[PDB]
């Protein structure tokens, strides 16, 4: 088809895909790998497009057409709305390719746990340092939507 | 008009052990989606899809190669077509190459050259679609000293001394690795007025390449702008990172150019 | 090499990690210690034989290379191999309307597949895919190599 080619996954250095949880809008998003959120369907996949302000974005959920939006120490989804500037992030590059995603409003950065005793790491906002740790790490990957995908050769 | 199309470029970086898994991972992505570029350059281009096929088509009528193909990037049943206007440079080593990919088909082509483009430079290559103008470049790696005479040549080409009328009025846009940052190459054209208040630069603020440098970017010329306020432009630059599915395969980021939303 | 301009430098191969898209499991060589992020990154080359051109499929034949070495990663890898053993180290990426990348075995054609951790096969998966839509066990990621990475700054 030609609409998943819009959606795409955020993806950490373990694999886990930011997501929304609970569907109910102005609640935190967390990071389920594939493998353990199966039954999340679409709420997990993500359309990237321009903020409002020139090189900033914002990220709309392919199912409940939500937007990622920083709050707090974290990040929550809430009514997609040009003018929120809490919802709009910068995808700043590094130099091996992944993306650290920093918010506009805050200056901070999206920060994980890559190491969990559960299935999902928790998602938090902090000051942008590029760290890779075990347990705090600001680095994913722009990746493929957890989409069936159709052979195009 | 410029702002009607989703520009990009690309450094892919070529070689002869690494070149066609760029074109199929990174190329294809840049090209797909709602935000797929209308028009992609490509420097460093190296070899084209080894699917892409030439078309019967000459638009070469000069010296410096310039050839037209199709490449399908989808299926035979189906087809989901763009156009390659490829200029194989590099007889060498055919990895310093350019190239524009775009969804419509190119009305003309043109080749314009700086001041050493036959002597060790690479030439702008461009196409026409309607009355706009889009040029891919490759500038000199050691400060991109050729980008002046390039832009100027261009200028001089199609606004100050075009060979018909037309032409005054057509708009154009001067996209690729300019290996030089937007202010350096800012404050040089400068020492040219009429070429100066006849363009403006359209860059990114964060890095282009894997050095933190911004190399990679546009200049253009809106013809339904005055002189002096080509500033008014509505279109704004930015990393293209939007696209991507997979590693960037080149120490280039793609860069694109759209309209204030 | 021998370019027409030589002031463009050759670029190196591009590092990448080979993710599969259900598992979201690096493909690991068998050159450094699996504690080393390492052992996750791979150069992507481009095979250029044409030994293969039958069963291609329209796909780009590749080589996942071990970083300073001349080993590649082979199916069935405990680790790695001579890349000059081309049978089984060249494979064949597959694009697709996604993103994700299904990933053939140059020689017999075969989809390569991960059904859950630690699971990788080689299974037949037709004699084309296109226009064919595939599930998370046949796609993989071509993502940046796992491990550190420094922001890049103006």
């Amino acid at each position: 088809p030609s609409e998943p080619s819009n959606f795409m996954t955020l993806m950490g250095q373990n694999g886990a895909l930011l997501t929304v949880w609970a569907l109910a809008k102005r609640n935190w998003l967390w990071a389920y790998p594939n493998i353990y959120s199966q039954d999340f369907g679409n709420i997990r996949n993500w359309k990237i497009e321009p903020g409002k302000h020139r090189e900033y974005f914002r990220f709309v959920n392919q199912s409940l057409g939500t937007c990622i939006e920083a709050y707090g120490n974290g990040l929550i989804h809430d009514t997609c709305s040009l003018d929120k500037l809490a919802q709009e992030f910068e995808l700043l590059p590094t130099d091996s390719g992944a993306v650290v995603i920093k918010s506009v409003s805050q200056g901070r950065c999206v920060t994980y746990n890559p190491v969990s005793p559960t299935y999902y790491s928790t998602v938090t906002l902090s000051t942008c340092d590029g760290a890779t740790e075990p347990l705090r790490d600001q680095t994913w990957y722009l990746a493929p939507p957890v989409l069936e995908a159709t052979a195009v050769n | 008009n410029l702002s009607d199309f989703k520009v990009a470029t690309w450094n892919l970086q070529g070689s002869s052990a690494v070149n066609e898994s760029k074109w199929n991972i990174n190329v294809r992505q840049l090209l797909s989606g709602e935000q797929g570029a209308d028009i992609l350059m490509v420097q460093e281009a190296g070899s084209l899809p080894s699917s892409a096929v030439r078309t019967s088509r000459v638009i070469q009528h000069g010296g410096t190669p310039i050839e037209e193909y199709t490449w399908n990037l989808g299926t035979r049943s189906r087809p989901n077509m763009v156009y390659i206007y490829y200029s194989r440079l590099d007889v060498g080593a055919n990895r310093v190459n350019l190239a524009i990919v775009s969804r419509r088909q190119a009305d003309e082509a043109f080749i314009v050259h700086s001041d050493s483009s036959v002597l060790q430079s690479r030439p702008a290559v461009g196409i026409r679609i309607g009355t706009d103008v889009f040029f891919t470049v490759h500038a000199l790696a050691t400060g991109g000293s050729d980008a002046v005479s390039l832009i100027r040549n261009i200028f001089t080409t199609f606004t100050s001394s075009p060979s018909s009328p037309e032409r005054r009025g057509y708009s154009w846009m001067v996209v690729g690795d300019f290996n030089r940052a937007p202010v350096n190459l800012e404050a040089a054209l400068r020492q040219e007025p009429a070429v100066s208040e006849n363009t403006i630069i359209i860059a990114p603020t964060e890095p282009t390449h894997r050095s933190g440098n911004i190399l990679d970017y546009a200049i253009l010329h809106d013809a339904h702008l005055p002189r002096r306020e080509q500033a008014r432009e509505r279109i704004g630059a930015s990393l293209m990172l939007n696209q991507l599915r997979s590693q960037i395969t080149s120490d280039h980021f793609p860069v694109s150019f759209v309209h204030d939303r | 090499d021998p370019t027409t301009y030589p002031d463009v430098e050759l670029s190196p191969p591009p590092r990448i990690s080979l993710r599969s898209l259900l598992t979201a499991q690096p493909i690991k060589n068998d050159h450094y210690d699996s504690h080393n992020y390492l052992s996750t990154h791979w150069e992507l080359i481009d095979y250029k034989g044409k030994e293969y051109e039958k069963l291609r499929d329209g796909g780009t034949l590749v080589q996942f290379k071990v970083v300073g070495a001349a080993k590649c990663f082979a199916f069935p890898g405990e680790g790695t191999t001579d890349c000059k053993d081309i049978d089984h180290t060249v494979f064949n990426l597959i694009p697709t309307n996604t993103g994700a990348f299904l990933i053939k075995d140059a020689l017999l054609g075969f989809c390569m597949t991960s059904h859950d951790f630690d699971d990788l096969r080689l299974e037949p998966c037709g004699i084309s895919v296109s226009g064919r839509t595939f599930s998370l066990a046949y796609q993989w990621g071509i993502l940046p190599p796992f491990g550190p990475s420094k922001i890049l700054r103006p």
